[PDB]
């Protein structure tokens, strides 16, 4: 009976832990994919600033 | 006063147990309220072997009713003689055992066993001279098999110098509830080898063949099988319940020459269906009782040898004719009795017959042919165990393959020990 208790408990434990590891790595992965997308969009915003600036300077002609 | 304490465990245990109490209650004149209304005092001289006396001229079975499920015990309390039983002697869980020996023996039954032993103690304490215990149970389920054999181990620990005998129903695929019965039966049999003095082996395969082939019942029910069981149980206990000077130990001494070989073949004559105008003749009782067709263990007595035999004849008849016919049947079967146990065939006559028959006879055979029953179980066990089939139901309750391997080996040693004495000569 002690072995039965121990195996049910170990099963509960490893299931709790496996899901926790998976929920965490999914949260990190999804966040990194969103962060990468936003960083790329942000790099667009600088390039747009650099184009408007480049026009400030062709107007200084 | 040599009292017996009766325990019935599980579905099969309680169903056949209740029929037993119905049948002998009628024989002793006790009615469904425990009031005596008989016509002879032969009925009351040994009433106390199985019944307690309560004030008000009531007689209460010395019976303890056990199950892990309440269902089959609600039906007992419902049934014809349900009110007779002492209400505190109903000991029940709720979980059920799922036809799982491991649940009855190790997890669900362990939870309930101490409660059962409290009632056993409280019945034994009130016994002038406790003669021993009898258990009714099947070996194929989980409660009667697993928790029944746990009870027997506990009872031995607390009453090690007391006789422990059993009526044990063996599984058969012909009358089958689950595929795991050979597992449950094989585990139980090893327990019984160690911790019972006498086990009456009630083979559901024989009860089926009997009903189907001789009684011509095309669809036998549990009710038809138990009609035969109850007739036999009334039979073997006849000489404990009526005057004639052997307690359980004395019967064990003269029936069991080697301690592990205590598994008996029951038999009965006449075989009847529920619902007998022609009384049988002493010659007919005798030969039917020795014929394979009346054997309630599906073993062929001609495939082994009788170590000991007992026969109980019931009804008003000639003891001279009984002696003659018994000594007759031994000579056409003379090869099938070991010659190194002199006079190993013994007989009793009781002049009170069972209800509904004026002549009847009950057979108790300690034959080495019983090994056919254990070989059959062992072959069904191995067929699944070689693929570890269905074991997860058992490992899930804490059991290990090794305990199955030991049960298998212990079972095959028992078969080899029988084969040793079947070839032994003088
Ligand atoms: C646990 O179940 C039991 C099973 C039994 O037998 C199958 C007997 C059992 C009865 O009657 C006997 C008789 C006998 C020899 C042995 C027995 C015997 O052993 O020889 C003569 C003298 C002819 C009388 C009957 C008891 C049990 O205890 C309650
Ligand atoms: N003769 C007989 N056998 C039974 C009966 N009930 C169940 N069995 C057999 O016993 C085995 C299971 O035992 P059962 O009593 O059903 O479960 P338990 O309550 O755990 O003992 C099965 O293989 C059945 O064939 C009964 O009423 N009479
Ligand atoms: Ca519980
Ligand atoms: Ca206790
Ligand atoms: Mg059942």
């Amino acid at each position: 009976i002690q072995k039965a208790i121990e195996e049910n408990n170990n099963f509960i434990k490893m299931a709790k832990e496996k899901l926790a590891q998976k929920m965490e790595s999914n949260k990190e992965n999804r966040e990194a994919h969103l962060a990468a997308m936003l960083e790329r969009l942000q790099e667009k915003d600088k390039h747009a600033e650099e184009v408007r600036k480049n026009k400030e300077l062709k107007e200084e002609a | 006063m040599r009292e017996i304490v009766h325990i019935q465990a599980g579905q099969c245990g309680n169903q056949i147990g209740a029929k037993f109490w119905e049948v002998i209650s009628d024989e002793h004149g006790i009615d469904p309220t425990g009031s005596y209304h008989g016509d002879s005092d032969l009925q009351l001289e040994r009433i106390n072997v199985y019944y307690n006396e309560a004030a008000g001229n009531k007689y209460v079975p010395r019976a303890i009713l056990v199950d892990l499920e309440p269902g089959t015990m609600d039906s007992v309390r419902s049934g014809p003689f349900g009110q007779i039983f002492r209400p505190d002697n109903f000991v029940f869980g709720q979980s059920g055992a799922g036809n799982n020996w491991a649940k009855g023996h190790y997890t669900e039954g362990a939870e309930l066993v101490d409660s059962v032993l409290d009632v056993v103690r409280k019945e034994s304490e009130s016994c002038d001279c406790l003669q021993g215990f009898q258990l009714t149970h099947s070996l194929g389920g989980g409660t009667g098999s697993g928790m029944g054999t746990l009870l027997i181990s506990k009872i031995r620990e607390e009453y090690p110098d007391r006789i422990m005998n059993t009526f044990s129903v063996v599984p058969s695929p012909k009358v089958s509830d689950t595929v795991v019965e050979p597992y449950n039966a094989t585990l139980s049999v090893h327990q019984l080898v160690e911790n019972t003095d006498e086990t009456y082996c009630i083979d559901n395969e024989a009860l089926y063949d009997i009903c189907f082939r001789t009684l011509k019942l095309t669809t036998p029910t549990y009710g038809d099988l138990n009609h035969l069981v109850s007739a036999t149980m009334s039979g073997v206990t006849t000489c404990l319940r009526f005057p004639g000077n052997a307690d359980l130990r004395k019967l064990a001494v003269n029936m069991v020459p080697f301690p592990r070989l205590h598994f008996f073949m029951p038999g009965f004559a006449p075989l009847t269906s529920r619902g007998q105008y022609r009384a049988l003749t002493v010659p007919e009782l005798t030969q039917q009782m020795f014929d394979a067709k009346n054997m309630m263990a599906a073993c062929d007595p001609r495939h082994g040898r009788y170590l000991t035999v007992a026969a109980v004849f019931r009804g008003r008849m000639s003891m001279k004719e009984v002696d003659e016919q018994m000594l007759n049947v031994q000579n056409k079967n003379s090869s099938y009795f070991v010659e190194w146990i002199p006079n190993n065939v013994k007989t009793a006559v009781c002049d009170i017959p069972p209800r509904g028959l004026k002549m009847s006879a009950t057979f108790i055979g300690n034959s080495t042919a019983i090994q056919e029953l254990f070989k059959r179980i062992s072959e069904q066990f191995t067929a699944m165990f070689r693929r570890k089939a269905f074991l997860h139901w058992y490992t899930g309750e804490g059991m290990d393959e090794m305990e199955f391997t030991e049960a298998e080996s212990n079972m095959n040693d028992l078969v080899s020990e029988y084969q040793q004495y079947q070839d032994a000569t003088a």
